[PDB]
């Protein structure tokens, strides 16, 4: 789950996705046209009351 | 053929895998060159075959066109496994030749079975350009991977990349190895590969600028 964006990261035509510390996807390749989207999750946070 | 011998001189680190990575120090474990190794510096003008041992790291100076591919396979004589790979300048394909196709091999210019007829794009692609090639057999899909350079010496001072290019997914049991000239001098490296552990350092951009070779000696041991 997250959401999508533009990338300005240079993937090399061999690459698909982009991985982090911990092994979790930061961007993937879209399948059907070739451009490059960011995988970030949605917003969260604690509750104080 | 003349036995001449060189240092590799840090060259030959290649991508491990197809994902990017950016300013990351990733160490991984893989069949690399080790640094600072015993290449050999075959002149050919004159021939039995090399060994296949665990990967080749093929490199060549040549610019009058004269390389065009190899005969990786096994005893490459007739009758047996003989799955020999007939890797050429466009037509990679995996013909059982049993005997040496197009005469004795030196690419003349001027039945059992008939399968795995792969086919591909040109494998390959102003004064010197040197080829780099770190073929490379591994879990079944043979791994052949080719960059450029610019400036071209003894395997010179300086760090590449791979960009890694075909991944044919044939080939069983690779022991010997050949090399196709242009007869109508080719001067080639050839490097073996072993296991090793690497410590590689990215960038903003998706490239691997510099490596550590985690056990060539105690300082790098440290760094990594
Ligand atoms: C590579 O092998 C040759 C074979 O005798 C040897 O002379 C040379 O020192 C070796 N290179 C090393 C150990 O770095
Ligand atoms: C990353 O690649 C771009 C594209 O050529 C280049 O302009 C930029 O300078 C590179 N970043 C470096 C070398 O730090």
């Amino acid at each position: 789950t997250g959401v999508l964006t533009e990338s300005n990261k240079k993937f090399l035509p061999f690459q698909q996705f982009g991985r982090d510390i911990a092994d979790t996807t930061d961007a993937v390749r879209d399948p059907q046209t070739l451009e490059i989207l960011d995988i970030t999750p949605c917003s969260f946070g604690g509750v104080s009351v | 053929r003349t036995q001449s011998y060189t240092n590799s001189f840090t060259r030959g680190v290649y991508y491990p895998d197809k994902v990017f990575r950016s300013s990351v120090l990733h160490s991984t474990q893989d069949l690399f060159l080790p640094f600072f190794s015993n290449v050999t510096w075959f002149h050919a003008i004159h021939n039995p075959a090399l060994p296949f041992n665990d990967g080749v790291y093929f490199a060549s100076t040549e610019k009058s066109n004269i390389i065009r591919g190899w005969i990786f396979g096994t005893t490459l004589d007739s009758k047996t496994q003989s799955l020999l790979i007939v890797n050429n300048a466009t037509n990679v394909v995996i013909k059982v030749c049993e005997f040496q196709f197009c005469n004795d091999p030196f690419l003349d210019v001027y039945a059992n079975n008939c399968t795995f007829e792969y086919v591909s794009q040109p494998f390959l692609m102003k004064n010197l350009r040197e080829f780099v090639f770190k073929n490379i057999d591994g879990y079944f899909k043979i791994y052949s991977k080719h960059t450029p350079i610019n400036l071209e010496r003894d395997l010179p001072q300086g760090f590449s990349a791979l960009e890694p290019l075909v991944d044919l997914p044939i080939g069983i049991n690779i022991t010997r190895f050949q090399t196709l000239l242009a007869l109508h001098a080719a001067a080639y490296y050839v490097g073996y590969l072993q296991p090793r552990t690497f410590l590689l350092k990215y960038n903003e951009n998706g490239t691997i600028t510099d490596a550590v070779d985690c056990a060539l000696d105690p300082l790098s041991e440290t760094k990594c």
